């Protein structure tokens, strides 16, 4: 059992452009949502349905469609893909509204970006800064950071690979991107990320240290003639040694 | 006026 | 239907006891739900209420149900810094067909920083570059990072990490730029 | 004694699309609104002149309401075929009669709801307003999962308060027509049927409300009535007719008696030749 | 599944005269299921101007559907209303009586 999936997790779209967003789930629930959360509108339902066949829409409705051809899939179709559907979209699925058994269960959630220009789209630059002589001096602890600038839209995830292996501790990415030109509406993005570690594990120079990148920018289908290298779907890696 | 709810059986 | 949480952000020192708040325009609700979200991932259902139940436990978590009232209340017992994360509230639409959500209560419990030592330190880019970048750090839980308003000068937001390895939570945050008249010494003022 | 109640019917067509839907509204005995799925972006209309002026914001309520009772209905045809092992071939008949009645004082006095699966009582809704009867052993899973959800908590709610506060607001808006007692036009008729019988048809034309009671009775002291369906005349009004088969010559022995609201006294009538 | 038949009654809404306005009224009620076909007819002819009532129904859950149509009654013309229903093998005809 998988709970509720949906595919992309990521989409660039161009204005006018069409597409379906994938949702599916195999716990045999015969209702099934679809939501979009935009900052400070909160969880907004397009459409929903109640079984197999049977269709309705919701809060905000306008510029999709929906199908219930089986109990285990609910697609939803963008017809005329728009900057104002700009937005995260969650596909949801329980066995009853009404009943005792009502535990709603949530899609890891679609994030779409819709741009009148995929020329504004560029790939992220990552740069790791090696730690503080002060710091090891003063605290006898190592603070590592990344720095991923210049990338658009904020279609990123950020990691850290010590070893070749992926940490879960010692580390916080900013919970916001930062804006390049805060003057302009299209300006692209910088984001930066901690790894602090025992002065011991930093000045070991056995240990390797990188901080990725995975930037979900056009696929394959996606146009792109413009004299710079097409900004694809791409993972960039900045990295660093151990060092006494 | 109608009932906002239709029971479900 | 519409359902409004008050607060819509709030900020807590850890081990402290708080509610977020829930109500409804709509009494005539089947059932009402609690979610927990994270960052960039998707809903985990927390509590769910029926109309005809008054309470619902799950350890350090209380959610109460007034129908007449039109509200519900979750009581989060002696806050954690785990628990800081994005709380929405559900009621059963006027047809009975689909859950409307309110815009949820971001909540963020902040670490007790046992001995703040704040200080800021300089670290050079580790593919030369002559690439600097400035690092606030150790700084106490209840300092607030004051952003530049000088243009082409970053400051971001703080973040707490966890060292477990040592025992040992601290604050961070970081600022850098591309001029040469750029000293880390006084950059967060 | 008055009364606000809905009458809705579902039928399941299978291969060609949804159900059919219909929900028709009275007061007391005067349909005032109707709803029809089959149209494209069907609507709830009115359907008594004194129903016009309500606002759209009305409409749109009563729309939806009615819009999400016929998708109710369309899965509920689905589940009710399931527990009778019918096939997914057969056209099968969903029913729904739901209504609040004001007493004497226009207080609140009773509700109902009852459920039928083709033709037959499945599921009563109890005088507590609080809990089902199933009818039928089907209806129990019914039951079990309408209480559940407390289903009856919400059905009591409309029928308790707002049938009764939207049953004042018709009554008034409708008050001209609605509050208005048409006694029956009364005469008897004689028909011949064969050498020795004859047949006195008891008349009641144009009367409101429906309800009236017809009796033959004979001087000294009858064979038994036949009395035909209260029908509409078309106006608003209702026509029915009793009918006794009489020995011919005997026909002035025989008295018809007529009781509606409209009459101060019950009526008496003899046939003069 | 109980399927009743269509229980139908033709009559006039006010006490007919010859060459004087009046409607014609065809009800059937007692019946189920609801599909059903309902033409009144003028000289075994369809009527083309029809009108019907909202589909309800009884406490004993049998559909009635009121049919009618503005008509002037004449001595020479006859109405009818044909009704077929699943319940009949055959579309049943009822001839308007004045005193029926």
């Amino acid at each position: 059992n998988a709970g509720v999936t949906q595919t992309p997790k990521f989409q660039v779209l161009k204005t006018g452009q069409s597409m379906t967003l994938q949702c599916s789930q195999d716990m045999n629930h015969e209702y099934m949502s679809w939501y979009r959360q935009d900052p400070g509108m909160g969880l907004r339902l397009i459409h929903y349905s109640v079984g197999a066949g049977i269709t309705d829409q919701g809060e905000v409705p306008n510029g999709y469609n929906v199908s219930r051809s089986t109990t285990e899939d609910f697609p939803l179709r963008l017809l005329s893909a728009a900057p104002s559907q700009t937005s995260v979209y969650f596909c949801a699925s329980s066995y009853s509204i009404r009943g005792s058994r009502g535990e709603q269960f949530f899609g890891p959630g679609t994030r779409l970006t819709v741009l009148e220009d995929l020329k504004n789209v560029f790939p992220p630059e990552v740069a790791v800064f090696e730690p503080s002589e002060a710091e090891i001096s003063h605290t006898q602890k190592a603070t590592l950071v990344c720095l991923a600038t210049g990338f658009y839209p904020d279609h990123v995830e950020l990691s850290w690979w010590v070893n070749g292996k992926e940490v879960h501790s010692g580390v916080c990415t900013d919970p916001q991107p930062l804006k390049e030109q805060p003057a302009l509406n299209d300006s692209r993005y910088a984001l930066s990320s901690r790894l602090r570690v025992s002065a011991t594990f930093w000045q070991d120079p056995r240990n390797h240290f990188r901080c990725q990148v995975q930037f979900y920018g056009l696929s394959e289908n996606d146009e792109w003639t413009q004299d710079r290298a097409k900004p694809v779907t791409q993972i960039v890696s900045a990295e660093a040694w151990g060092r006494a | 006026r109608l009932p906002a709810k239709a029971p479900l059986a | 239907q519409e359902v409004t949480q008050i607060p819509a952000a709030l900020s807590v020192p850890e081990g402290e006891n708080l509610v977020l708040n829930c109500s409804f325009t709509d009494s005539a609700i089947y059932n009402l739900q609690w979610f927990r979200q994270d960052p960039g991932k998707g809903l985990t259902s927390l509590l769910l209420i029926q109309s005809s139940q008054r309470e619902q436990t799950s350890g350090r978590l209380n959610a109460s149900l007034d129908k007449s009232s039109g509200r519900s209340t979750l009581y989060i017992a002696a806050s954690q810094p785990g628990d800081s994360a994005t709380y929405l509230c559900a009621v059963t639409n006027q047809a009975g067909t689909a859950l409307i959500f309110g815009k949820g209560t971001t909540l963020s419990v902040s670490s007790n920083i046992q001995n703040p030592d704040p200080a800021v330190y300089q670290l050079r880019d580790s593919k030369s570059s002559d690439k600097s970048v400035c690092l606030f750090t150790d700084f106490d839980s209840q300092t607030n990072v004051s952003q530049s308003k000088d243009s082409d000068v970053y400051i971001t937001d703080k973040c707490v990490l966890d060292m477990r390895s040592m025992d040992f939570k601290s604050n961070s945050a970081v600022a850098w730029s591309n001029k040469s008249d750029f000293a880390c010494a006084n950059a967060f003022n | 004694s008055h009364s606000l109640k809905y009458f809705h019917t579902s039928v399941s067509r299978p291969g060609r699309g949804e159900p059919r839907f219909i929900s028709v509204g009275y007061v007391d005995d005067t349909q005032f609104v109707r709803f029809d799925n089959d149209a494209a972006s069907p609507r709830m209309v009115p359907r008594a002149p004194w129903m016009e002026q309500e606002g759209s914001e009305y409409w749109d309520r009563e729309t939806r309401s009615a819009r999400d009772t016929a998708q109710i209905f369309r899965v509920n045809l689905r589940t009710l075929r399931g527990y009778y092992n019918q096939s997914e071939a057969g056209s099968h008949t969903l029913q729904w009669m739901h209504g609040c009645e004001l007493g004497p004082d226009g207080r609140f006095l009773r509700g109902y709801e009852q459920f039928a699966y083709d033709g037959k009582d499945y599921l009563t809704l109890n005088e507590d307003l609080r809990s089902w009867t199933a009818v039928d052993t089907a209806a129990q899973i019914s039951e079990q999962k309408c209480n559940d959800a407390s289903e009856a908590e919400h059905q009591r709610a409309y029928l308790e308060d707002t049938c009764v506060e939207w049953l004042h607001k018709y009554l008034e808006k409708g008050k001209e027509t609605l509050l208005h007692l048409e006694p029956p036009k009364t005469h008897v008729t004689h028909h011949p049927i064969s050498d020795h019988e004859a047949t006195l048809r008891c008349w009641a034309l144009g009367f409101y409300p429906a309800e009236i009671t017809l009796t033959w009775q004979q001087d000294g002291e009858t064979q038994d009535t036949e009395l035909v369906e209260t029908r509409p005349a078309g106006d608003g009004t209702f026509q029915k007719w009793a009918a006794v088969v009489v020995p011919s010559g005997e026909e002035q022995r025989y008295t018809c008696h007529v009781q509606h609201e409209g009459l101060p006294e019950p009526v008496t009538l003899r046939w003069k030749p | 599944m109980i399927q009743r038949t269509p229980k139908i009654q033709v009559y006039s809404r006010h006490p007919a005269e010859n060459g004087k306005s009046n409607f014609l009224n065809c009800y059937v009620s007692g019946f189920h299921p609801s599909d059903i076909e309902v033409d009144l007819l003028k000289n075994g002819e369809r009527i083309e101007k029809v009108e019907h009532s909202d589909l309800s129904f009884s406490k004993d859950w049998s559909f009635y559907l009121l049919y009618y149509t503005e008509f002037t009654p004449t001595e020479k013309d006859e109405y009818a209303c044909r009704v077929n229903h699943v319940t009949l093998s055959q579309p049943k005809i009822v001839k308007w009586d004045r005193d029926m």
